[PDB]
């Protein structure tokens, strides 16, 4: 059961539910760590789309405002 | 506006989460994987305990410290999951 895998130490290692369709933001904020203008790049990324970074599934265009943008990209590259 | 709230609204939520992928498959795709094939909870007990490496990719799982009879109760409950 549920609590004996708790126990057991076995959730260290196993989620119980699969990822989502994109990249888990932990992992963006560190593939772009010290990478010269990746706040603005993202930004473009979020609001354009993007292909072929993680995997086959674009990102589709995101309806969101230049500073929207902006400050969703900060915060992505801010998740430590 | 707040990147969460605006994380919320915008969609990026159908999409995007926070954390990443623990090293081990989820167990709702271990359950999908297994569902309906013959011997899956005798051979999945028999990974658990013994590990194993290979089919999901090429990290292992270590042994792990369980009886045969948990071992074939984790089985079961992981199959469950879906
Ligand atoms: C709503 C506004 C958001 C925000 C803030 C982000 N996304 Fe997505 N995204 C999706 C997929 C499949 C990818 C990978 C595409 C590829 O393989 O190239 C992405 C990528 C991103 C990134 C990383 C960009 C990079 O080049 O590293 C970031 C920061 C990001 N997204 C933020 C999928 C989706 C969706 C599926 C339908 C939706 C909706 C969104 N993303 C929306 C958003
Ligand atoms: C605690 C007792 C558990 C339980 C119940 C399970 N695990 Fe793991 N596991 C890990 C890795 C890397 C894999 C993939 C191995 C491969 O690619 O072949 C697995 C796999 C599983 C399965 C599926 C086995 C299969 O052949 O399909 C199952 C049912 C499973 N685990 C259950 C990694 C780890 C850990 C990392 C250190 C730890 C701890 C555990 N697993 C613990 C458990």
């Amino acid at each position: 059961n549920e609590q004996l895998a708790k126990q057991k130490g076995c959730m260290a290692c196993h989620d119980l539910k699969a990822k989502m369709v994109g990249p888990a933001y932990k992992d963006v904020a560190a593939k772009f760590a010290g990478q010269a203008g990746a706040e603005a790049e993202l930004a473009q990324r979020i609001k354009n789309g993007s292909q072929g970074v993680w995997g086959p599934i674009p990102m589709p265009p995101n309806a969101v405002s230049d500073d929207e943008a902006q400050t969703l990209a900060k915060w992505v590259l801010s998740q430590k | 506006e707040d990147p969460e709230v605006l994380f919320k609204n915008k969609g990026c939520v159908a999409c995007h989460a926070i954390d990443t992928k623990k090293v081990g498959p989820a167990y709702a795709d271990v359950a999908k994987k297994y569902a309906g094939r013959k011997d899956a909870v005798d051979y999945l007990a028999g990974k658990i305990k013994k590990g194993g490496s290979g089919v999901w990719g090429s990290v292992p799982m270590p042994p792990q410290n369980v009886t045969d009879a948990e071992a074939k109760q984790l089985a079961q409950w992981i199959l469950s999951i879906k």
